[PDB]
């Protein structure tokens, strides 16, 4: 299990970790989390307290480095940095675990959820959608736009998801418009999945990041790419089987996991009322029809 | 964006655009069959392609053969039709192709966007305006060029015969949706205003009869009072 020191917490902040989240004071001993497991990504973010404005965080995974966290009062916000010295930081670290001033990840053994919201999520595709190649770690707020959204301003802070466009030269082939319009197959398996992503899993990884930065970040582009790689899917009518069979287990738990409350700002009605009951695919999500129905039937 | 009563003015500049109306590419008639269930035979149609500031008509004829052996045919109409206009667009030398088109039909938005991918620049555009371009059928040379067809063909008209010598392309529109809109209405009615007078003929290379301006005021008054006199048979008023 690893840690994530702080320096200090000279800021009030509802930092998260995962889908957990606690209350710091201002200037409370604060010195990091530590238990963190081992074998995942993880996000650590933040929201400040006297100006809920930019929640923003880093994406990381302790296996690529020793990583701690230090308020910045010029930049005013809590930075993710490297440490290259090991045995400071093992020094470090062991203080303030000594003193007891670290929160622990607060992981229930029988608790698979975050390994069901990562399961295809590596560190490695973070990084080229997230391109600040000097750092191990991925820095995402609120408000970066996706190079979408911006062909639709600063190129070096966008979100470089996979842009999808079911009006587009690449999606449709010329001489199969109606065909390649009502039925997406082609574009999902021969251009997404055999040409750009190479396979399934890097696609599922790409659809869990953008959904969980939609969902700590309330970033807007995110929940458009979320919600445009389910439509891909449910909309061709040619679909591997473990493909969906996988698909209804992932949007289950991100429907398992969504703030109750957020729901408004976070699904898309038209998006889900057509992939659960217009779409090809309308019956192969028993799993997520079922917890959409009875969780959010307003939406539906 | 949508084309209605506030850009009205701009169906008639100097920026070539077309309607297309689809209403007639799938015509049908239901009947019973022996067994007493209900079937449909599809009779030919048409693409209605107008470029409403030189009156030039591209009428695509639709043949039935287009249908056989096709399933969930009114979607596929849609899809043909914006086939067909995109074909028409890449037959036009670049100066004259559009650069709007306005389809009559949201429906046809999507179709017609997907087949135009190769012109970005070609605007599709809905409109807000009624316009009574389903009525195309109800001019003799055209449903019989359509009826008498025994294979795709196009067959270019000017609707607005030589009208244009004497008048405005606005006024000719103006004449036309009211034409149209009469045939629309009271299709015999309308047909028995325009031949009424035997001495008043339709030349072999027009569509419409060939009325002096104080007779088309005449024949003008004539459908309005046609489409008032329907409004008022409808409602009881
Ligand atoms: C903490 O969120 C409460 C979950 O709320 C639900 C309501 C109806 C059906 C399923 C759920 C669920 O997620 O199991």
């Amino acid at each position: 299990m690893n840690t994530v020191p702080f320096t200090s917490a000279p800021i009030e902040v509802t930092i998260g970790i995962d889908q957990y989240s606690f209350n710091v004071k201002e200037n409370q001993p604060f010195h990091g989390i530590k238990d963190i497991p081992i074998g995942h990504v993880h996000v650590i973010h933040f929201q400040h307290a006297d100006n809920s404005s930019m929640r923003y965080g880093y994406w990381f995974d302790c296996r690529m480095g020793n990583f701690y966290i230090q308020y910045d009062p010029k930049d005013g916000l809590y930075k993710m940095m490297e440490e290259r010295d090991g045995a400071k930081f093992e020094n470090i670290v062991h203080n303030f675990k000594e003193r007891q001033m670290m929160v622990s990840y607060p992981k229930i053994d029988e608790d698979d959820t975050w390994y069901n919201l990562t399961e295809f999520v590596q560190m490695d595709k973070i990084r080229k959608i997230v391109r600040k190649d000097e750092n191990q770690f991925s820095y995402v707020d609120s408000s970066m736009t996706t190079v979408q959204e911006n062909e639709l301003s600063d190129p070096a802070h966008s979100l470089n998801y996979t842009v999808i466009n079911f009006k587009s030269r690449e999606a449709i082939r010329p001489g199969h418009e109606m065909e390649d319009f009502l039925d997406k197959s082609y574009y999902l398996n021969t251009v997404m999945l055999q040409g750009i992503f190479k396979n399934s899993s890097n696609y599922f990884g790409e659809l869990q990041f953008a959904f969980l930065n939609a969902m700590f970040f309330g970033n807007y582009g995110s929940s458009l790419q979320w919600h445009a790689m389910i439509e891909l899917i449910c909309s061709s009518a040619t679909v591997p089987k473990h493909m969906l069979d996988k698909l209804d287990e992932i949007l289950y738990y991100q429907i398992k996991t969504l703030p109750e409350q957020y729901s408004d700002i976070l699904l898309n009605e038209r998006v889900w009322n057509i992939c659960l009951y217009s779409s090809f695919q309308k019956n192969s999500l028993h799993n997520t029809e079922k917890i959409m129905e009875n969780k959010y039937p307003e939406l539906l | 964006g949508a084309m209605n009563s506030s850009n009205y003015a701009e169906l008639f500049n100097n920026d070539i655009k077309l309607f297309v109306d689809d209403t007639n590419v799938y015509r049908v008639t239901v009947h019973k069959t022996f067994e007493g269930n209900v079937a449909t035979k599809a009779i030919n149609g048409c693409i209605f392609t107008l470029n409403p500031k030189t009156g030039h008509l591209f009428l695509k004829i639709i043949h039935t053969s287009v249908w056989a052996g096709q399933k969930r045919l009114s979607q596929l109409a849609k899809w043909k039709t914006a086939e067909e206009v995109s074909a028409l667009v890449r037959s036009l030398p670049k100066e004259e192709q559009p650069k709007q088109i306005i389809v009559t039909r949201k429906a046809m938005l999507d179709p017609l966007e997907v087949h135009m991918l190769d012109f970005p620049n070609i605007a599709i555009r809905p409109t807000e305006l009624r316009l009574p371009f389903s009525a195309a059928m109800s001019i003799d040379k055209l449903s019989d060029v359509v009826m008498k067809a025994t294979e795709p063909q196009m067959v270019l008209f000017n609707i607005y015969d030589d009208w244009l010598d004497r008048i405005s392309s606005y006024t000719a529109f103006s004449r036309l949706t009211l034409l149209l809109r009469a045939l629309k209405t009271n299709e015999e009615s309308a047909k028995m205003i325009l031949l009424s007078d035997p001495t008043i003929t339709i030349k072999s290379y027009h569509l419409w009869p060939s009325f002096t301006d104080e007779q088309w005021i005449t024949i003008e008054s004539q459908m309005r009072d046609l489409i008032l006199t329907e409004y008022g048979r409808k409602y009881n008023v």
